[PDB]
């Protein structure tokens, strides 16, 4: 089966840190999701 | 469009 690719945003924070955020479930993702393609 | 906030 595939692996999708979900809503991955990425979010400049004030620590200087590139997180991303699963729009998904509302989840986060602090590196690169393994649905990151 | 607002940003959410870091987990930690």
């Amino acid at each position: 089966g595939a692996t999708a690719v979900s809503e991955w945003t990425e979010y400049k924070t004030a620590d200087g840190k590139t997180y991303y955020y699963n729009n998904r479930t509302l989840e986060s993702t602090w590196e690169k999701p393994q649905e990151l393609k | 469009p607002t940003p959410p906030p870091l987990p930690p």
